[PDB]
């Protein structure tokens, strides 16, 4: 047991946005429900300094 | 692997084994019209395709 920092919490946005399928799309809009990462989420930040 | 066009629809398909594109373009498509000037006078038509 030693000596430890506490962890914070900070913010994220314009992350975890990956493709959700295999299919080519160009110059067209398609908008489908996927799992994705929210924007402006509150996240647990931790360290190892 | 696939690939849809700008109307949303599935027509594209990349090769495994040529890493190359051929698209779909299907030939069943058309219409055939008749073309009657009236069978009181002559018995001649002419095939009209689209």
């Amino acid at each position: 047991t030693r000596t430890q920092l506490p962890p914070a919490y900070t913010n994220s946005f314009t992350r975890g946005v990956y493709y959700p399928d295999k299919v080519f799309r160009s110059s067209v809009l398609h908008s489908t429900q996927d799992l994705f990462l929210p924007f402006f989420s509150n996240v647990t930040w931790f360290h190892a300094i | 692997q696939f690939g849809r066009d700008i109307a949303d629809t599935t027509d594209a398909v990349r090769d495994p084994q040529t890493l190359e594109i051929l698209d779909i373009t299907p030939c069943s498509f058309g219409g055939v019209s008749v073309i009657t000037p009236g069978t009181n006078t002559s018995n001649q038509v002419a095939v009209l395709y689209q």
